[PDB]
């Protein structure tokens, strides 16, 4: 129940719509919380060291 | 400004003093025509001012 | 190439090139129009 | 000129039959318009959307069939038939910006 | 907009009856008098000639030219 | 390229609302259908520049 | 109005309505409306129309 370990889903239920029109790519919230808790992860490494 | 579609309509309900014995239908395709099978009316007008 | 158009309300020949300011000789209109194609298009009674 | 009556029992239920000679004579006739737009514009960078010609074929030496209505300059002109999938405006975007 | 060359219904020539129609309206004549006066025996030509509107002046108001 | 004939003439034609790749030579398919985004999901998702996600 | 039936011939029993009224064309025509749907596209998240 207790949650130390993440399961980020396959490339299949995050999309990556580059949209042709513009230089960028539309990306999902997700992608958005997941590269959000990896940065918390390495901050957090940081102040401890 | 009369829309093409429309003024050739009108142009095919005008009717002919043509004879139709003297002709013979024109057959599948052919579209340029022969002598007997079709007739041509060029039509062209100018409209300037007076 | 003489690309030619009709200017909005006074219909002067207009041969203008590209990336000009859209204005009618004789004019200081700014909305222009195409000219009608030369070729030939066949059109059906039906 | 509406007969009323029933016939050729192809007007059960709010149907309605009509007279060939009359809608070839041009009765009921109705056109129908609708707008093409697009817009060239000109991006932060100073590069621009353009518009390039008809697409010469070598071959033929003349515009491919995609590109059959397009005049000189790119842009369809008035007065052609426009049939599917067929190119309107031969617009190009700078990849850039 | 312009007057249709034939009768919806019976298709008799009808287009060419209209300019002279208008005419007979410059003069004293009424409607049915005029129509009588053009020919029209059944009522779907006088329908065709009495219901027209000739939107075609209208718009060739607002033409380039 | 046409991986029987290796003719690398393909072309891309527009069927009834399906794109697809088709060799000209022997009207062999080499890659058919195509994923696009809908209007429903394009309204919901965020575009994302290179300067905010660089930092 | 006494009535003649074109495909018989023959007059018919009972006098017919005929008269002038004004029809109106509407908007939603045929041409429009008619769809059909091949395999066509699919959507990106949910794979399907
Ligand atoms: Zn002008
Ligand atoms: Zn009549
Ligand atoms: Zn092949």
């Amino acid at each position: 129940l207790i949650l130390t370990r993440l399961l980020v889903p396959p490339l299949c239920i995050r999309p990556s719509v580059v949209s042709d029109l513009k230089s960028g790519t539309n990306e999902d919230d997700l992608t958005m919380k997941l590269t959000e808790i990896i940065f918390l992860n390495d901050v957090i490494k940081k102040h401890r060291i | 400004i009369v829309q093409d579609e429309i003024l050739a309509h009108r142009l095919g309900l005008i009717p002919i003093h043509a004879d139709p014995r003297l002709f013979e239908y024109r057959n599948q395709g052919d579209e340029e025509g022969t002598e007997i099978d079709t007739l041509q009316f060029r039509l062209q007008v100018r409209c300037t001012r007076n | 190439q003489p690309m030619i158009y009709i200017c909005g309300e006074c219909h002067t020949e207009n041969e203008i090139k590209s990336r000009d300011p859209i204005r009618c000789r004789e004019c200081g209109y700014r909305i222009m129009y195409k000219k009608r194609t030369k070729r030939l298009v066949v059109f059906d009674a039906r | 000129t509406v007969a009323v009556m029933s016939y050729s029992g192809y007007d059960i239920e709010d149907a309605l039959v009509l007279n060939k000679a009359s809608l070839d004579r041009g009765f009921g006739r109705c056109l129908v318009y609708k707008n093409a737009k697009c817009t060239l514009k000109r991006y932060t960078n100073q590069t621009f959307d353009k518009v390039m010609g008809p697409m010469l074929d070598a071959a033929t030496r003349k515009p491919i069939w995609r590109h059959e209505i397009l005049d000189a300059d790119g842009i369809c002109s008035p007065g052609e038939k426009v049939e599917n999938k067929q190119v309107l405006v031969n617009k190009s975007m700078p990849t850039v910006t | 907009m312009i007057i249709p060359v034939r009768c919806f219904t019976c298709g008799k020539i009808v287009g060419n009856k209209w300019e002279a129609y208008l005419g007979l309206l410059q003069a004293e004549y009424t409607e049915g008098d005029a129509l009588d006066a053009l020919g029209l025996k059944r009522y779907c030509c006088r329908r065709m000639l009495l219901a027209h509107v000739d939107l075609i002046e209208k718009l060739l108001n607002y033409a380039p030219l | 390229r046409c991986p029987d004939c290796g003719s690398t003439e393909l072309v891309e034609d527009s069927h009834y609302s399906q794109s697809q790749l088709v060799c000209s030579d022997c009207g062999c398919v080499v890659t058919e259908g195509v994923l696009t985004t809908t209007f429903s999901d394009e309204g919901n998702l965020r575009e994302v520049t290179y300067s905010r996600s660089t930092g | 109005d006494y009535v003649t039936s074109g495909i018989t011939g023959e007059p018919l029993e009972a006098y017919i309505y005929f008269g002038p009224v004004y029809y109106q064309k509407l908007k939603h025509m045929v041409l429009d409306k008619m769809h059909a749907r091949a395999r066509g596209p699919r959507a990106v998240l949910t794979r399907q129309p």
